[PDB]
């Protein structure tokens, strides 16, 4: 929407960027769970 | 991908007729001809 108001990859068409397939919040939840586990594991 | 069809294209690209309508017109034998080339012409005005 911002580009129409003015990334430009979709307008170029050429290449389409692909999402990582994992949400950042889900990855953050995994790291927080690991931080809890390491205190118990050590 | 599907792209919007092109539409509403914007394209970017005046010989005076005052002597003919002004002054004393010459006689038919003394007819005066004015040369106009590559200039906008308005038929409606005449």
């Amino acid at each position: 929407d911002d580009c129409m108001q003015q990334i430009c990859a979709q307008y170029v068409a050429g290449y389409k960027v692909l999402p990582p397939l994992m949400d950042v919040n889900m990855e953050a939840a995994y790291t927080s769970s690991l931080l809890g586990s390491i205190a118990g594991v050590g | 991908s599907f792209e919007a069809k092109p539409s509403g294209s914007v394209v970017e690209q005046e010989c005076d007729f005052s002597p003919l309508l002004s002054g004393t017109p010459p006689q038919v034998y003394n007819f005066k001809r004015l040369v106009f080339t590559n200039c906008n012409y308005n038929l409606t005005k005449l």
